[PDB]
């Protein structure tokens, strides 16, 4: 059971690691879209 | 190995806090279910089968044939589910002998 | 040291959990800004 | 039992195959040794043999029992992981094998 607990935690960690990478990539895109939209308003 | 004889299907990344939750899962040919098996909703990082947030007994499949693949569904009620508490949870299938035989990807209630 | 390994993994998971929650939080706010900016610009 | 060395200013990301400086602090709760080592470990490691690389944690000069001394180690990019998507952490492992420090995770990217 101690082994199952460690396995289940690695499995959860691996999924949250992937989701962090997806989140950070979206973060970069949304920030570029904002810079583009703010830049449109200054002209 | 033994930890993936039950497969939780189409688990979402998050569920609405305290909303009714259907939990779908599959018994592979490697497990013979038992009426005292159960599915718990565990905070990620749990140490024992005792650390569950809520649970439901797993209904013994009718007309069960050994070595078959069987689909199961459990309706967790919102009033026994986490609120938006910042934690991540997962489903775990626990046999009547105490073994964890499947554990889902994690989800947050928000 | 199986419990040290579990401990180290718990704390590593908790850090990545917090990073994911913050990144998704910011992402939802970034989306509110994009709508707010676009409302000034297109339709 | 596991927080007796603290890694300071440990970041989220270090450049791959690049010169890295590793800052950590010896607290008066455990005692340094010349053959104590700082290992870099993939998150999820099971035993101390799962290290990626390490370096000997040098002994500070005129070491006074029960002090607080900060240390710096310079791993070089030849020994460090690539941009592999994995999370690693710092672990201080002593000469008799116990780990008394595990940093927050970082990537190499």
């Amino acid at each position: 059971e101690s082994v199952a607990s460690h396995f289940a935690l690695v499995t959860a960690y691996e999924d949250i690691k992937k989701r962090l990478k997806d989140s950070e990539k979206e973060n970069s895109l949304l920030k570029k879209r904002i810079r583009f939209l703010e830049e449109k308003l200054i002209a | 190995s033994n930890f993936a004889h039950v497969i939780f299907q189409n688990v979402a990344k998050s569920y609405l806090p305290n909303a009714h939750l259907e939990c779908h899962y599959t018994l592979t040919p490697y497990i013979h279910p038992h009426p005292k098996d159960w599915v718990g909703i565990f905070k990620v990082g749990w140490s024992t089968a005792r650390d569950y947030y809520t649970f439901l007994w797993s209904p013994m499949p009718e007309h069960y044939v050994e070595g078959s693949t069987v689909n199961c569904v459990l309706a967790f009620q919102g009033y026994y589910l986490p609120n938006d508490d910042g934690e991540f949870y997962q489903f775990c299938y626990v046999t009547h002998k105490g073994e964890i035989r499947g554990a889902s990807t994690p989800f947050q209630f928000r």
